[PDB]
């Protein structure tokens, strides 16, 4: 399975000063970015281009290039007219990949970091417990027939096509593994008499892991999994925490599996 | 509303003395996206330091990752320091090998 977002990320702080960047990735690895001064859309891959020739890729480009003046426009007027009188919005356009060429297309956007609008088969949508004042612009929006369509068609359409052209187009991006290497380290914890065994993994790819600390074979189910952190060569940092007496400590180690690894998993000894 | 970051300082390398590494500044949880981050080497500002355009995940707050070229030292110390309307002041997370 694989996501594919497009997230924009609008902000408006007077009526003479606004700004769209867009970025867009395929799970872990981005494929694009758009920054509000680049009149073009930037590759991040050397597949970012998927399959669509130079052509069709215009035709897509000049089309994000006409909404994004638009849209910005469209909102700076919606801020005159509304509320009683209140800016930061955010779009997450995309689909999700399944094993037979199935997928689910998808478009929210959230005012104020908050989830309001999504759209669904036909029509722009208010969520349920959204600003009433919504409802008339929602409307309107839905009387433009002709971005409904549009939007149909990106959705329906050009999602899963051009997402599947990027999935041959980055297959050894996608499919690399990147191996881990690992650390070890301790710091007091509160609990007086103990510390906190600390095993750092850095450089994997993909991101599945697993790092268990071990007393031998029983696995030491004490162990704290961090969150995963990105590292900026596009590979994963991730640590596991153990929590032990003093001098309980001894024979323990830190084992990790991981894809890249065959099945030859690394084990670093205290 | 304000969403506060949150900010995790974290080694590329297993850190040892006297080798070049890259040090990594993951910030996240925030809103609105207008932030300043800077990179301390000894209390003093990090001019070199580079950005990940800033994203936002499923649940709508930023994140964004800062790093820089670094090689650890003893005496050394490296923090990271994120200006951001949702703080009266600004926070400071001081990278820590041995966390
Ligand atoms: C693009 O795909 C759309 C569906 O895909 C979803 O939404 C897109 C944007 C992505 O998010 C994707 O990943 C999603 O999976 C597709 O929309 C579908 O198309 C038809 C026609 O527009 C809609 O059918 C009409 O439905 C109503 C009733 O709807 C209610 O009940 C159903 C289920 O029972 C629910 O789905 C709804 O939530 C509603 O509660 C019918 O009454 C209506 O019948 C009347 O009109 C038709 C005319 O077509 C006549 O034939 C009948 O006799 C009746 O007079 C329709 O059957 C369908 O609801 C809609 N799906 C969704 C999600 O609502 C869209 O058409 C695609 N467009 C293109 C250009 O490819
Ligand atoms: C969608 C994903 C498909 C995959 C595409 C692959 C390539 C992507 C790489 C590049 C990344 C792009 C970054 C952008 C992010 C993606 C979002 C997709 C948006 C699709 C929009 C289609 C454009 C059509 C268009 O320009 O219409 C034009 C502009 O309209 C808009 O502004 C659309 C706004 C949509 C947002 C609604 C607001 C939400 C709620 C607000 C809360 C405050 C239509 O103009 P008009 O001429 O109709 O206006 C006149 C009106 N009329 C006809 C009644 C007289
Ligand atoms: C309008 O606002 C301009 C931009 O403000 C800056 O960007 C926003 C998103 C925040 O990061 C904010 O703290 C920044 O100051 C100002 O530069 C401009 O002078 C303002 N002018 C008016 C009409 O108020
Ligand atoms: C974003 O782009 C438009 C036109 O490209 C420009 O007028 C606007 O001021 C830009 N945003 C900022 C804050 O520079």
């Amino acid at each position: 399975n694989y996501t594919f977002r497009c997230l924009q990320m609008s902000s408006f702080a007077n009526r003479s000063w606004s700004r769209t960047d867009s970025v867009v990735w395929l799970g872990d690895l981005q494929t694009h970015r758009w920054s509000n001064d680049s009149a073009t859309i930037s590759f991040t891959k050397p597949w970012s281009q998927g399959k669509l020739s130079n052509q069709q890729w215009e035709k897509l480009q000049h089309m994000f290039q006409v909404y994004r003046v638009s849209f910005t426009r469209d909102i700076q007027e919606l801020v005159k007219m509304m509320s009683p009188k209140e800016i930061e919005i955010q779009l997450s356009a995309g689909c999700e990949m399944y094993p037979g060429n199935a997928s689910e297309s998808f478009l929210h956007v959230a005012f104020q970091g908050k989830y309001v609008v999504r759209f669904w088969g036909t029509s722009w949508q208010t969520v349920p417990g959204a600003p009433s004042w919504l409802d008339l612009p929602i409307k309107v929006l839905n009387a433009d027939q002709g971005t409904s369509a549009t939007v149909q068609m990106l959705l329906n359409d050009t999602c899963p096509l051009f997402v599947r052209g990027l999935l041959e187009a980055g297959k050894s991006d996608l499919e690399k593994q990147e191996k881990p290497v690992a650390w070890l380290s301790s710091v007091p914890s509160s609990a007086h008499g103990h510390r906190q065994l600390v095993c750092h993994v850095s450089g994997f790819y993909p991101k599945p892991v697993w790092v268990m600390w071990m007393r031998g074979d029983q696995e030491q189910q004490g162990t704290h999994r961090g969150d995963f952190l990105p590292n900026a060569d596009e590979t994963w940092y991730l640590q596991a925490t153990l929590d032990v007496e003093a001098g309980e400590e001894a024979g323990l180690a830190c084992r990790v599996k991981h894809s890249s690894l065959g099945g030859q998993d690394i084990i670093l000894y205290w | 509303i304000q969403k506060t970051p949150q900010i995790q300082v974290y080694s590329r390398h297993p850190p040892e003395n006297g080798k070049p590494n890259i040090l990594n500044c993951y910030v996240t949880q925030f809103h609105p996206p207008h932030i300043e981050i800077q990179m301390l080497k000894n209390g003093k500002k990090i001019p070199k330091v580079e950005m990940s355009d800033m994203s936002f995940s499923k649940d709508w707050s930023f994140y964004i990752l800062a790093h820089t070229e670094f090689t650890p030292t003893e005496t050394d110390t490296y923090a990271c320091r994120v200006k951001h309307d949702s703080m009266a002041e600004p926070k400071t997370v001081y990278w820590d090998r041995d966390m």
